[PDB]
């Protein structure tokens, strides 16, 4: 009748790792000291937890550590504008009351739940579904009816938007559908006979090169000599493309008191 | 353009030296004090009124620095 | 609709003696005519909005 | 809140977790080398304004 | 301008305004109509404002 | 109630607009013996959970212990 | 909106009390049998159905655990593997799920 | 309510960081996958994808699929079988999509 | 001239090649470090070589160093081990917390007892003393507030309140208001 | 509140099909191993599917990226 | 998905419920905290959740995963890019399934049809 | 921003590095936008598996007891 | 920008130089202060103060010569 | 950028400066205090307190300037 | 970054400033000394002790910038 | 939702200064 050990403990083989966030000579010296007496030593806490025994988390110095929350540009003032920035500092700064409320959940995630719907309104949900396979949807008047008066109506509006959802999501993923088998202008004609004998690899950095003159020894041979050579033949390309160039459009924003478009910005300002 | 603006800012920095020899100053102005004052303490008030007058000329020209210090910064 | 109507500034007065940079700045302004232009919304003064680069040393609560 | 008695500013980080990553024996290293830089403002002031 | 064209979300509550489950039991059915994605609002002339 | 989905304006329950407000009990015997505090220890499990050890019960002797 | 605002279907009986407020009764309330008439009311089902009602409870008890599925393509395959072969439509009347 | 009140009270907090190996908080199948996709193989793009998936069942904390019920693949317990089986990414978001 | 190697291009032909290599050899920046020559530059000196971000040997080895009491198991073994822990609701898990809180108390005896002859020489003690609790404590006036303690994650956190829904929902979800202002129907 | 005997029966029900699972999860993998590329693709495969060979490559079997059991 | 750089962040926030969290660009000041040298381009460091990820790498290289690599430079990293791509997972579902609850999109105030107003 | 080890994957970030210039860099992330709603369909064909597998069903009357958690109180 | 803002910092760094006359104006007026001590030590408490309150002239170029520093530095 | 933090590491020299200027300082205090002792050895003991005050001065300048060069070599 | 290397050897050239301060500081010193001796030389085990002392003093600036010097150099 | 919330649909630049809040 031995208590259960968790993973972690067959990597560290001990339930008193002194693991201490804060690297200060006067803590990593205490914590090696404290890690070899803690089989000894009255003043040890557990840090790995177990089927009989809870555990600590990280210790930091004295207090305890929690890594510094995401950043999060939500705030609340309460004197004055503070323009709280979450990128200008390391560390986010306590929250003092006259100066800054911040956001809720310093360590949460964004998750999509659902409500768990009335155990009665499920069992009529369950006698239809059973009925309409046995006896035909035809024949489950009876059970349809008595899903309407015992399930409460908030829970009829969940059951009628989950269709409208489902609907829509339907669409969207046909949608993608669509434009995923589309077949290009570069792939007209083409079948899985054209295709190549090859797989992830060949198309890495040690059988594919990059575009950069860098990523190997490719052009590390060049002089001077031969880039003068270069760009006269690149500039005699020149002489045949450039004769093209796009007409320049109207602006779409140009009255300031109308909605511009959220037109791709300039590469460069 | 922006060069003159990087010279502006350094000439700024310039004035900040009358402020390094206006401290200098002070310590002599100071020990003579101390000498002449244990020299002929009776006459304190006199030896020292004249003290703080110097002292004031001294912080005087400091001041003046910062002002054709912010001009040049700004004219 | 009411908000909205709400949102649209009203007319704050430029003179100004309790903010200093004003009660200075303005003994030096040079008054010049405001030629009417055909309506009632010229804005030849600030605006009584928090968010107006003029204005928003005033405190709105 | 920390500083307040029965508080109800739950909102006001009363119900979060919040860790620094600064001293330890917070008011022993900390909140005097507050209180030490209080005094330096407060006595150059002086000694200046007078 | 910007005030103009500076509104609030949400609108009002749709539960204060006439229902289409109701229209039909009424005699009228109601047609479906989509969204007008290509309208930009801008601010009428400034004697208006 | 905030962290239910309701976001929360003001404080307090002296409600300013078209709601009913509860004061507090006056300190006087009048209303100390006709009302009293809800008592949280008084809200309980419902003992029919105590049924389930029927099945701990039928469980032991179909398996011989 | 009133934050204590609350919509019933059924109908309810105020008091009339001063300082108090509540339902003091309910129109056409009916007071059915005591615990103890339901208490010796059930165990009659149940001793019936200790002494007459546990043979052939193997063979049913599958198939109402074969229903319990999510699938009918489940079910049949439950039947056909743990009822010995049994039917879909002929399991669900003698479980009563037919019409 | 009103009931018994402590004048000095410690709240515990179990925090779900992630970067901790001493508890059971640390995902132990994203951190391996993770670096098993930075070396060149040739099932690279297949590891991202299966990561992908494994963020789109975290994201859906239902209560068939959360660690308060402890569900399969979903509670601190069945983290490591991950390690073995992760195709069951696809019958989960179905499952949850079905309840 | 160009050099070959194992990295190979993406053209057909052998013109849009030699574009290509046209192309970045007519961007290339000499940069030398030897006076005397007509590309010079003791500082910003180019280099010649792309550094690529790799997975190093401390970086791969760690990675299985945590794999390591698996490789010797098999699945049912696995499971058998860290998954089905026969259930066992006896122990007094929260003793690691007693006896580390504990701990102030106990110390508070064997502390307020110490030699020191000056009265304040102690309250400076007490002072460094009250200092290590609340860093865990936080307000030292009562029926104000709560410690914290950063405790592990297990599989027995709330084990004997997971039947409660209400209990998950407080801790776990934090809802965002909508413009309907009120809590879910 | 929702059952304790379904949250901790259902969590050991979990594990113990899934080491029944792993061992059919091999045996699958096997049969499939020596299964033609022609069968692997039209078996369990939509009826309007026409197929058509791909080039072959080398693509391991390996059943654990990670080196477990 | 985010086929670029840069994103706005109103196109990001909730247009019908209340904003309380964001979607900020990678924190490049968590770069400078690393004390070892290591070598890092501009051109990676904007793209979403890229920087914390090419940071771990770092600190386990230079590191380990035992008693060295906790420090609080390197596991404010680990746990930046862990929660930046569950955030942004997130939002790239809500942004695919439920873009009517984004500011700029056309959906969350639909625009009635001219025939809607009786003229 | 969904999928995104997909991405980076596609982009090669996890062998060689983007081009140094905005120009190209950008047209570098428009160019998997096919490949994304590619692997999101493919995504979306898995075949039905029994949900009675690893999950026993939460709805079954046998757990109507609504039992509850029975502790000692240390 | 970054290039104003470089010499800026440089600036910066000469607002050191104050604090280095400051330390010899020290070094110079305590020194009278002890060989004025000597021949007039009947009055050591006011030669004293007068020390000190020099010295308090020094640190005044001293943290104007950092207030004028962070001051250009961002203004 | 690049140059800025050049310029930075540059700045953090010119702290030696009330380095140098400290040194000086020091000796200077020192010489007097020989020549102030000699003068009137019956208080020895009070012209050395002061010596050494007066240097504790002299390094404040130096803390000083340390602790502004390691400020602006990292802020 | 070859920039800030070339910045760093030259701030390790700038520490031979204090070390050229000390050299006048220290013959500063011994000059009082010796004239300081001259004055009243019944008491020359004071003096001398309290000569090398200073000494200590002026030379513990030239180790804290030959250490600050390699700091920079380094880290 | 917050109350001081407002969608706008023309370009518009907050100042960035101490204390104060304006475009
Ligand atoms: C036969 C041999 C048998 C014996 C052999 C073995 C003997 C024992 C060997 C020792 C083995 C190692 C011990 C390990 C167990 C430690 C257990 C423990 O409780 O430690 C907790 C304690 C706190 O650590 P922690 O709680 O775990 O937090 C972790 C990090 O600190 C957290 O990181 P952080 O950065 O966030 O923390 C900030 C940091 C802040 O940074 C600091 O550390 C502050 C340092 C500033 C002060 C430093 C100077 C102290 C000494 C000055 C005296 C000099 C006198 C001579 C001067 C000569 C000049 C040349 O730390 C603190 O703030 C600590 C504050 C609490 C302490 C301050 C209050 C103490 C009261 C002192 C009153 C003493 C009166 C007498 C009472 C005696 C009985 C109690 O640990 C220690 O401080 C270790 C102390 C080690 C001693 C250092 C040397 C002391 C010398 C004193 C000389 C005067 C007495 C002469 C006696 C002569 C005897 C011969
Ligand atoms: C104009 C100038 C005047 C203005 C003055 C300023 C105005 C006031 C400003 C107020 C500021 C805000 C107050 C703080 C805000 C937070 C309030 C709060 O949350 O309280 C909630 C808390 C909730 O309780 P509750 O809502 O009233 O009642 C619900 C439950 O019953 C409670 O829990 P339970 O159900 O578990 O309790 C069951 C009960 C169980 O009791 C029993 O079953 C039987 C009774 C057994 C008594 C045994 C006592 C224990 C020790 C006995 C050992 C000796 C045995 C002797 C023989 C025994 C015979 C059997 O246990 C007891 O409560 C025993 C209470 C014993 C009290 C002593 C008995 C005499 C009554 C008090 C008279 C003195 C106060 C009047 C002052 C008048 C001055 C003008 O309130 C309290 O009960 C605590 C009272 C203290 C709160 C204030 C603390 C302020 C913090 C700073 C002071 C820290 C103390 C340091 C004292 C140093 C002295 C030198
Ligand atoms: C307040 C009063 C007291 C203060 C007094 C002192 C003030 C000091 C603060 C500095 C004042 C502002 C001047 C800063 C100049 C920038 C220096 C620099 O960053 O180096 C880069 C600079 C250029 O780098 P590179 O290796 O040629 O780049 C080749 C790549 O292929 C390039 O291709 P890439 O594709 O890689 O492009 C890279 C990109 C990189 O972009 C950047 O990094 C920006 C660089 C910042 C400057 C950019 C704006 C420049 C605008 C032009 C206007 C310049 C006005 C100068 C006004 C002077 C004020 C009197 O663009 C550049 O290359 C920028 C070119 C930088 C040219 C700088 C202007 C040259 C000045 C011409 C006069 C020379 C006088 C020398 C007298 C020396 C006496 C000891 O390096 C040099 O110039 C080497 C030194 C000159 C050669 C002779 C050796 C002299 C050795 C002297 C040792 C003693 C040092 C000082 C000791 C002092 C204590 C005793
Ligand atoms: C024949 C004569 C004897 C010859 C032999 C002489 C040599 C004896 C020593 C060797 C044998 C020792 C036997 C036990 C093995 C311990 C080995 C060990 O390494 O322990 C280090 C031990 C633990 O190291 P740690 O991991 O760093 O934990 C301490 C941290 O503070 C903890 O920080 P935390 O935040 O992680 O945890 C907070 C902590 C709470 O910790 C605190 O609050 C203390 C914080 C420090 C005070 C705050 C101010 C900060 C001061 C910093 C400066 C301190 C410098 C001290 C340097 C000392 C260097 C060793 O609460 C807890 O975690 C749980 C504590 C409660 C658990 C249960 C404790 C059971 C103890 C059983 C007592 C049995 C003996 C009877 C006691 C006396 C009866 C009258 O450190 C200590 O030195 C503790 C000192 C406590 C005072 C003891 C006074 C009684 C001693 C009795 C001696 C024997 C009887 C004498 C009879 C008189 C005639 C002879
Ligand atoms: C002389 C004896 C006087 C005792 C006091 C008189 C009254 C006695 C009342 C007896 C009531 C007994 C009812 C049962 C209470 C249950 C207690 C309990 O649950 O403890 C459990 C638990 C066991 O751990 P688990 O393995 O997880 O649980 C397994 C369960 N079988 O026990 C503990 O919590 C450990 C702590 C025990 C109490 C504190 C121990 C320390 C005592 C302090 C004084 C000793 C000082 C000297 C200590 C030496 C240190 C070097």
């Amino acid at each position: 009748k031995a208590p259960g050990q968790i993973y972690a403990y067959d990597i560290h083989n001990t339930h008193y790792p002194y693991v201490n966030i804060k690297q200060d000579s006067q803590t990593q010296l205490l914590a090696s000291f404290r890690r070899s007496i803690a089989s000894i030593n009255p003043f040890s806490y557990r840090q790995v937890p177990s089927q009989d025994r809870a555990a600590f988390g990280l210790r930091w110095g004295n207090a305890w550590y929690a890594p510094n929350p995401y950043p999060n540009g939500i705030h609340f003032d309460r004197v004055f504008p503070t323009h709280y920035d979450p990128l200008a500092e390391t560390n986010r700064t306590k929250a003092n009351l006259q100066l800054i409320k911040y956001a809720p959940g310093n360590y949460s995630t964004l998750v999509v739940t659902s409500e768990k719907l009335p155990r009665p309104c499920i069992r009529t949900i369950q006698n239809y579904r059973r009925c309409q396979m046995v006896n035909g949807t035809e024949k489950c008047n009876s059970e349809a009816q008595d899903i309407l008066a015992i399930c409460p109506n908030w829970a009829l509006d969940h059951m009628k938007e989950k269709v409208r959802f489902y609907t829509k999501a339907l669409a969207i993923n046909n949608q993608t559908y669509i434009r995923a088998m589309q077949v290009e202008e570069y792939n007209q004609g083409r079948t899985v006979a054209d295709v190549a004998p090859k797989t992830w690899i060949h198309g890495t950095r040690q059988h594919l090169r990059p575009d950069t003159m860098w990523a190997d020894d490719r052009y590390t041979n060049i002089t001077q000599t031969e880039i003068n050579e270069a760009i006269k033949r690149v500039e005699a390309r020149k002489a045949r493309e450039h004769e093209k160039k796009p007409v320049e459009q109207a602006n779409v924003n140009a009255n300031t008191g109308e909605q511009p478009v959220r037109v791709e910005k300039s590469l460069y300002p | 353009m922006l060069l003159v603006k990087a010279v502006k800012v350094l000439v700024m920095g310039g004035c900040m030296l009358p402020i390094a020899f206006g401290a200098l100053g002070t310590g002599v102005l100071f020990a003579g004090f101390n000498v002449a004052l244990s020299r002929n303490p009776e006459e304190t008030e006199s030896l020292f009124n004249n003290t703080l007058m110097g002292f004031a000329l001294i912080e005087t020209f400091i001041f003046m620095s910062i002002g054709l210090g912010f001009f040049v910064l700004f004219a | 609709a009411t908000r909205w109507y709400g949102r649209q500034p009203g007319h704050l007065l430029r003179a100004d003696t309790y903010w200093i940079p004003n009660l200075v700045s303005q003994r030096f302004a040079k008054h010049q005519p405001a030629h009417w232009d055909g309506t009632q919304n010229m804005p030849i003064f600030r605006l009584a909005d928090p968010k107006h680069k003029d204005s928003y040393m005033v405190q709105f609560r | 809140n920390s500083a307040l008695i029965g508080s109800e500013n739950q909102s006001d980080s009363m119900n979060e977790l919040n860790t620094n990553f600064s001293m330890t024996y917070y008011i022993l290293t900390v909140l005097p080398g507050k209180f030490i830089y209080w005094i330096y403002e407060i006595l150059h002031t002086f000694f200046v304004v007078c | 301008r910007m005030r103009y064209l500076t509104e609030d979300p949400a609108g009002d509550d749709p539960l204060q305004k006439t229902k289409d489950e109701h229209l039909v039991d009424l005699g009228f059915i109601p047609k479906v109509f989509g969204a007008n994605v290509e309208v930009r609002k801008r601010a009428p002339h400034d004697k208006y404002l | 109630t905030l962290r239910a989905g309701k976001n929360i304006e003001g404080s307090g329950q002296v409600h300013f607009g078209y709601h009913d407000q509860k004061w507090g009990m006056p300190a006087i015997p009048m209303f100390q013996l006709m009302y009293y505090e809800l008592p949280g220890n008084s809200i309980v499990v419902n003992p029919c959970r105590n049924q389930n050890y029927r099945l701990y019960f039928e469980m032991r002797k179909k398996l011989g212990i | 909106m009133q934050n204590t605002t609350n919509i019933v279907h059924v109908p309810v009986h105020m008091g009339h009390t001063h300082y108090f407020d509540y339902i003091d009764s309910f129109p056409k309330l009916k007071e059915g049998p005591t615990l103890e008439e339901n208490h010796i009311t059930n165990q009659k089902i149940l001793r019936e159905q200790l002494i007459s009602g546990q043979q052939g409870l193997e063979q049913n008890l599958c198939l109402r655990n074969c229903f319990k599925l999510s699938q009918k393509r489940y079910i049949e395959f439950c039947l056909d593997r743990k009822c010995g072969g049994a039917d879909f439509q002929r399991a669900a009347t003698i479980l009563g799920y037919t019409k | 309510t009103s009931e018994s009140v402590l004048a000095y009270d410690y709240k515990l907090w179990y925090l779900w960081s992630g970067v901790s190996n001493l508890d059971e908080s640390f995902d132990m199948f994203f951190n391996q996958y993770w670096a098993l996709s930075l070396s060149t193989s040739v099932f690279q793009l297949f590891y991202a994808v299966i990561l992908d998936r494994y963020l789109s069942v975290l994201f859906q904390n239902t209560p068939y699929t959360n660690d308060w019920f402890r569900m399969m693949l979903h509670s601190k317990e069945t983290a490591l079988i991950w390690l073995y089986h992760p195709e069951l990414s696809w019958h989960i978001n179905g499952l949850n999509q079905f309840f | 001239p160009v050099k070959e190697g194992q990295a190979k291009l993406w053209f057909s032909t052998k013109e849009e090649a030699d574009a290509y290599d046209d192309k970045m050899i007519s961007n290339i920046e000499l940069k030398s470090q030897d006076y005397e020559d007509e590309n010079f530059s003791p500082v910003f000196n180019r280099k010649t070589q792309e550094y690529f971000l790799e997975p190093s040997e401390k970086f791969k080895s760690d990675f299985a160093e945590l794999l390591r009491p698996l490789r010797s198991l098999s699945f049912n073994q696995v499971v058998d081990r860290y998954v089905l822990i026969p259930p066992n609701h006896t122990f007094y898990r929260n003793w690691t917390y007693e006896k580390f809180l504990g701990g102030f108390g106990l110390s508070y005896l064997i502390l307020r007892e110490l030699p020191l002859r000056n009265f304040y020489a102690r309250v400076f003690v007490m002072y460094a003393f009250a200092a290590k609790v609340l860093d865990h404590l936080g307000n030292p006036f009562p029926f104000s507030g709560h410690g914290q303690i950063v405790a592990a994650a297990d599989r027995w956190n709330h084990w004997d309140v997971r039947c409660y829904d209400n209990v998950m929902k407080a801790l776990k979800y934090i809802r965002i208001p909508t413009v309907q202002n009120n809590i879910p129907e | 509140r929702t059952s304790a005997h379904y949250i901790e029966i259902n969590a050991i029900y979990g594990a113990e099909m899934m080491k029944r699972y792993h061992k059919v999860w091999e045996n699958i993998i096997e049969e499939r191993s020596k299964a033609t590329d022609q069968e692997k693709k039209t078996r369990y495969a939509h009826p309007s599917y026409q197929y058509s060979p791909l080039p072959v490559v080398s693509i391991p079997n390996v059943l654990n990226p990670l080196n477990l059991q | 998905t985010i086929f670029a750089e840069t994103w706005e962040a109103s196109e990001y926030q909730y247009r019908n419920k209340a904003n309380l969290k964001t979607l900020p660009v990678n924190h490049l000041g968590k770069l400078a905290e690393l004390k070892f040298d290591f070598v890092e381009y501009k051109a990676h460091q904007l793209i979403a959740c890229h920087l914390y990820e090419r940071m771990t790498i770092h600190c386990m290289n230079q590191y380990g995963l035992f008693k060295d690599f906790y420090r609080p430079e390197c596991l404010d990293a680990q746990y930046y890019f862990k929660t930046c791509v569950e955030l942004n997972a997130a939002y790239g579902i809500q942004k695919k399934f439920f873009p009517e609850h984004f500011v700029g999109s056309p959906y969350a105030r639909p625009v009635p049809q001219f025939q809607q107003l009786g003229l | 921003m969904d999928n995104y080890f997909t991405a980076i994957t596609l982009l090669g970030l996890r062998d060689q590095n983007l081009p140094p210039f905005k120009d190209a860099r950008l047209q570098r992330y428009k160019s998997i936008k096919k490949m994304i709603d590619l692997i999101e369909t493919t995504t979306k064909l898995a075949p039905p598996m029994p949900v009675e597998l690893f999950m026993l069903n939460p709805t079954d009357p046998e757990w109507d007891d609504d039992m509850t958690y029975p502790t000692i109180t240390h």
